[PDB]
C-alpha cells in the first residue's frame, strides 16, 4: 500500500 | 484539492522529459501515494508508474520500468517523472492521480488532473488554414455555416479555437483525416444566423505547437 | 494481471438498463474500480471495491468477486455518453480496455452545407470542395461527389464527429480535392446526400466562378 497509514 | 501536471511537449525519439504534478496545498500531498496514467491519443489508460508517501518505494510499469524515474519532494508539494529514452510508444497525454481513501489496498484515483500531452516525432510540418465562407449553398434557410479548412499538417494535434474562445455553442471541430501525403487535415465549422453575418466577426484561431504556428483568419461571407 | 472488458461498444436508449462486465486474469478479490470518461476530460471515478458508490448518481450499481465483475446503469440518462475503464488494485494497477457506451435516439435529418474552395487556397494549386452534414441520427449516411452531373470515385475523404453530448447527434465531413487544373476543368460541383431521415436525396451545389 503506497499510502500513508493515517 | 487539486493536481496540476506541467512539462509536456514536442521532442525527438531519445531526447528526455522531466513532468511535474503540483497539488494544491488543501490536499494532504504527504498523506497519498501519487500515480502516473497516461493515454495515447487513439487508446485507453494505462497505468505509467507510483511513488510511496514518504519516497521510499516506487513501481513501473513494464512498458517503461529502466527508462523511467520517479521522485517527490514533499516539502515543495511537487511529484516529478524523468523520461528518458523516449520513443514513438510514449506519446500520450500524461495524468498524475491519487487515491484518498485509505484501506489494507488503495488504488481508486478519485482525484486527477488535466494531464500533459508528450509527442515523440521526428517530423514536422505546419497547417495551412483557409476560410470555409457561408454563401448562398451554405445557408439552409435562417442557419449559415462557416469553418476552417487546417490542412497539410504534423504531427498532431492542432488546436482551433473561435473568437478566441468566446464562441463554442454549435461548433464542431472534425477528427483529423490522414491524406495521401501522410500529413493531417481537418476542419472546423460552426452555424449561425444568417441575418448576423453582416454584423457578427467569426475568426478562427489555429494553433500548431509542433512547428510554433498561431494563424488566425477572418472568415468573411462570400456574398454569393 | 491482465483485465478485460464486455462489450466494447454498446447501443442503448435514454431510460434502459445497461450492465458492462470486467474479467480479470487471475483472481483479484474485491479491488475493483469502475472510471467515466468523457472525452474531453480526465477519467472520473464511479465505484471502488467492486460495489461501494462515492459516481454520485444512485443509478449506477457494481458487482462481483475473483475474476467476473459487472457495472449496471439503472436509468441511462444521455449525459452518460462515455468510455467506462474497469481497474484492478488488488496486485499493482492495472485497467480495462473500455467500453463505450452509444446513445440510441430518434430520426434526425442532416442540413447539409456546401463550401466552395477559397481564393486562397486556389493561389496555391489545390482545390478542396467541402460538404457538410450536420446534426443527424443514425450515423450511417451517403455522401456522393458529382462533378458536371458526373458521379466520381477516389478523391473525397470522409469525417464523423462523436456522438454530441446533449442532442446525441452525429456531424460529417466530405472533403473532395483535386488539381487546380482539374477544378478549373468543370463548372458545377454537387453534394448527393442519402440518409435515413431523408425521404429524397438532398442536393447541395455549387456554380464556379460565381
Amino acid at each position: 500500500n503506497p499510502n500513508a497509514n493515517p | 484539492e487539486q493536481l496540476v501536471e506541467s512539462g509536456g511537449g514536442v521532442v525527438q525519439p531519445g531526447r528526455s522529459l522531466r513532468l511535474s504534478c503540483a497539488a494544491a496545498s488543501e490536499f494532504c500531498f504527504s498523506c497519498y501515494g501519487m500515480h502516473w496514467v497516461r493515454q495515447a491519443p487513439g487508446k485507453g489508460l494505462e497505468w505509467v508508474a507510483v511513488i510511496w508517501h514518504d519516497g521510499s518505494n516506487q513501481h513501473f510499469a513494464d512498458s517503461v520500468k529502466g527508462r523511467f524515474t520517479i521522485s517527490r519532494d514533499n516539502s515543495k508539494n511537487i511529484m516529478y517523472l524523468q523520461m528518458n529514452s523516449l520513443r514513438a510508444e510514449d506519446t500520450a497525454v500524461y495524468y498524475c492521480a491519487s487515491a484518498t481513501r485509505y484501506d489494507i489496498l488503495t488504488g481508486a484515483f478519485d482525484y486527477w488532473g488535466q494531464g500533459t500531452l508528450v509527442t515523440v516525432v521526428s517530423r514536422r510540418l505546419p497547417p495551412s488554414v483557409f476560410p470555409l465562407a457561408p454563401s448562398s449553398k451554405s445557408t439552409s434557410g435562417g442557419t449559415a455555416a462557416l469553418g476552417c479548412l487546417v490542412k497539410d499538417y504534423f504531427p498532431e494535434p492542432v488546436t482551433v479555437s473561435w473568437n478566441s474562445g468566446a464562441l463554442t455553442s454549435g461548433v464542431h471541430t472534425f477528427p483529423a483525416v490522414l491524406q495521401s501525403s501522410g500529413l493531417y487535415s481537418l476542419s472546423s465549422v460552426v452555424t449561425v444566423p444568417s441575418s448576423s453575418l453582416g454584423t457578427q466577426t467569426y475568426i478562427c484561431n489555429v494553433n500548431h505547437k509542433p512547428s510554433n504556428t498561431k494563424v488566425d483568419k477572418k472568415v468573411e461571407p462570400k456574398s454569393c | 494481471i491482465q483485465m478485460t472488458q464486455s462489450p466494447s461498444t454498446l447501443s442503448a436508449s435514454v431510460g434502459d438498463r445497461v450492465t458492462i462486465t470486467c474479467r480479470a486474469s487471475q483472481s483479484i478479490s474485491t479491488w475493483l474500480a469502475w472510471y467515466q470518461q468523457k472525452p474531453g476530460k480526465a477519467p472520473k471515478l464511479l465505484i471502488y471495491k467492486a460495489s461501494s458508490l462515492e459516481g454520485v448518481p444512485s443509478r449506477f450499481s457494481g458487482s462481483g468477486s475473483g475474476t467476473e465483475f459487472t457495472l449496471t446503469i439503472s436509468s441511462l440518462q444521455p449525459d452518460d455518453f462515455a468510455t467506462y475503464y474497469c481497474q484492478q488494485y488488488s496486485r499493482y494497477w492495472t485497467f480495462g480496455q473500455g467500453t463505450k457506451v452509444e446513445i440510441k435516439r430518434t430520426v434526425a435529418a442532416p442540413s447539409v452545407f456546401i463550401f466552395p474552395p477559397s481564393d486562397e487556397q486556389l493561389k496555391s494549386g489545390t482545390a478542396s470542395v467541402v460538404c457538410l452534414l450536420n446534426n443527424f441520427y443514425p450515423r450511417e449516411a451517403k455522401v456522393q461527389w458529382k462533378v458536371d452531373n458526373a458521379l466520381q470515385s477516389g478523391n473525397s475523404q470522409e469525417s464523423v464527429t462523436e456522438q454530441d453530448s446533449k442532442d446525441s447527434t452525429y456531424s460529417l465531413s466530405s472533403t473532395l480535392t483535386l488539381s487546380k487544373a482539374d477544378y478549373e476543368k468543370h463548372k458545377v460541383y454537387a453534394c448527393e446526400v442519402t440518409h435515413q431521415g431523408l425521404s429524397s436525396p438532398v442536393t447541395k451545389s455549387f456554380n464556379r466562378g460565381e
